[PDB]
């Protein structure tokens, strides 16, 4: 479960993230796309060069989903649900690359934010990251 | 894919009895059932609605009838996996943009397909052979994504 | 979630194993052990040899707590919480091994379930497996 | 591993200002408080109640220092992996008892350790280098298990 703590530090770790959140969210897509070319399989029509315009556009999407998901930390299930319908019935991406996703975004977070990625933070950023993983999921069967 | 001696000769008296084309739209049929999200790359076939409209759909037999085949393949080449596998990895990732994970999530539904089929005579020793050949196959399939 | 027919699957096929699940989670523990080596990492001092009787005592175990699971499907965290402390506390054994053990009993009982082990039936033990696994490492961390 | 001469070098220069002994005592705590399960191996290593605590540990460190030195060791023999970590594979399994997931979780703490240390000079195209890298090692330890 996330923990007050966890939540404490999520909340102070994406907050500090702010305007950059689009920025953010196309690297970490680059990041995935790069170390773990098994990903591409699901923007099969994308033009995928570094830079492409369509890679910004699909990463704040994804900034924004995980905005809204942390000022609902409380309840993100609700907070999600046309999200996972969505990936269960339409996208139905595998499981497993929520996960490469998800290591792609800390490694994001830590190379902007010397001074908030402490052991405990990022402790708490791979546990809140599991945690949207799952209810994401959470329809597909 | 290192089989020892005593794992191939297991391997292959088992894979004598496989009717490919029965066998081939059982597990299609059961990947498309126990893992749904599967169901995303056919949305021509019709009826996927349920396990029974699953396993009674001709498309879905038809097409389990040659991803099977094609993995019987395999099973004669078991020295040279990436090579049988080359034209059909190069195929799954070019034109179909299929995720590599579906490859080891159908063989592991064939593990199970193998051992309901056979009962008993799909002994802890000859499921860790089979084991060996699903991995080997599914690494070949992958080996030419980019 | 598992859904009334998830549930009518699982009471179904668990009953039909009836007193055969002690044998059962002893034949799912050596198919573990010789198809995932490094699952035996975890009983570095036990005699593992085919009919051994460390590995019969640890299979009743395993499928007491699965009946006892299927018992109160409605109710798994509540129902497995001391398990759920000592995996989480001392024996400490990595999530992705749990994957594993779950495949394993899929296949046992489809070797000893020719009518009952239908394409349904298969999904549903499958989802089961899978909660209980969840309940298990629940507090791991 | 599976580098070209351009991931080579990348990962090459990079190694060349880490200074082994910090960033091994900063990876071993760090995988100590992600995943805390980890502790099942040094329960001998004293205080390890707080993320400080533990990363404070003067054994946390001496033991970091040394498993670093050695995957530092195996940097030198890229084309070769497998038989540089063989005798530690076999330590590892037949005597300390370690499942192998254990090398693949430290080397993506490492990555994210590396991401912190670096900042934006851990480029997509390195990290992409240095995710090889660490699959290598881990595979290559887990290589003799049996
Ligand atoms: C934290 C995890 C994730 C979040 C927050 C997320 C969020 C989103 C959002 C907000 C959308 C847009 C929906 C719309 O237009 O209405 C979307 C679509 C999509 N997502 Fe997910 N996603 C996640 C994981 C993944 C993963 C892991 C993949 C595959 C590797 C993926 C593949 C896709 C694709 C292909 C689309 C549609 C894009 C297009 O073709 O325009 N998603 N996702
Ligand atoms: C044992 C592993 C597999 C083997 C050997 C294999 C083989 C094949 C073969 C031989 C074709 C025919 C292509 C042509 O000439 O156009 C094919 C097509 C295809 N495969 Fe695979 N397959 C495997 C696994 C999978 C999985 C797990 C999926 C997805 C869940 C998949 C999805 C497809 C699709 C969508 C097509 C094109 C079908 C069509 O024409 O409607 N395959 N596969
Ligand atoms: C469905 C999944 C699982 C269930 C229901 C389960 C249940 C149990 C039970 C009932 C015990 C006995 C506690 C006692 O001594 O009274 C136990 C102990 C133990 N389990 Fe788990 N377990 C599961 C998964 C695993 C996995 C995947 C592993 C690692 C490969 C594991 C490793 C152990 C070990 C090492 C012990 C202590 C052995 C002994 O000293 O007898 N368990 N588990
Ligand atoms: C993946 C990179 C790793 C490398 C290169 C590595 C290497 C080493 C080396 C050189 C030793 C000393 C052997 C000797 O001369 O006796 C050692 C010992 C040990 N390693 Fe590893 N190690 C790695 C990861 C791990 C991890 C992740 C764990 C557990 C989480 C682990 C558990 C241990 C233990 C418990 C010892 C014995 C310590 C003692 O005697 O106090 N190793 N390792």
């Amino acid at each position: 479960v996330l923990s007050p703590a966890d939540k404490t530090n999520v909340k102070a770790a994406w907050g500090k993230v702010g305007a950059h959140a689009g920025e953010y969210g196309a690297e970490a897509l680059e990041r995935m796309f790069l170390s773990f070319p098994t990903t591409k399989t699901y923007f099969p029509h994308f033009d995928l060069s570094h830079g492409s315009a369509q890679v910004k556009g699909h990463g704040k999407k994804v900034a924004d989903a995980l905005t809204n998901a942390v000022a609902h930390v409380d309840d993100m299930p609700n907070a999600l649900s046309a999200l996972s319908d969505l990936h269960a019935h339409k996208l139905r991406v595998d499981p497993v690359n929520f996960k490469l996703l998800s290591h792609c975004l800390l490694v994001t977070l830590a190379a902007h934010l010397p001074a908030e990625f402490t052991p405990a933070v990022h402790a708490s950023l791979d546990k809140f990251l599991a945690s949207v993983s799952t209810v994401l999921t959470s329809k597909y069967r | 894919v290192h089989l020892t001696p005593e794992e191939k000769s297991a391997v292959t008296a088992l894979w004598g009895k496989v009717n490919v084309d029965e066998v081939g739209g059982e597990a299609l049929g059961r990947l498309l059932v126990v893992y749904p999200w599967t169901q995303r790359f056919f949305e021509s076939f019709g009826d996927l609605s349920t396990p029974d409209a699953v396993m009674g759909n001709p498309k879905v037999k038809a097409h389990g009838k040659k991803v099977l085949g094609a993995f019987s393949d395999g099973l004669a080449h078991l020295d040279n996996l990436k090579g049988t596998f080359a034209t059909l990895s190069e195929l799954h990732c070019d034109k179909l943009h299929v995720d590599p994970e579906n490859f080891r999530l159908l063989g592991n539904v064939l593990v199970c397909v193998l051992a309901h089929h056979f009962g008993k005579e799909f002994t802890p020793p000859v499921q860790a052979a089979y084991q060996k050949v699903v991995a080997g196959v599914a690494n070949a399939l992958a080996h030419k994504y980019h």
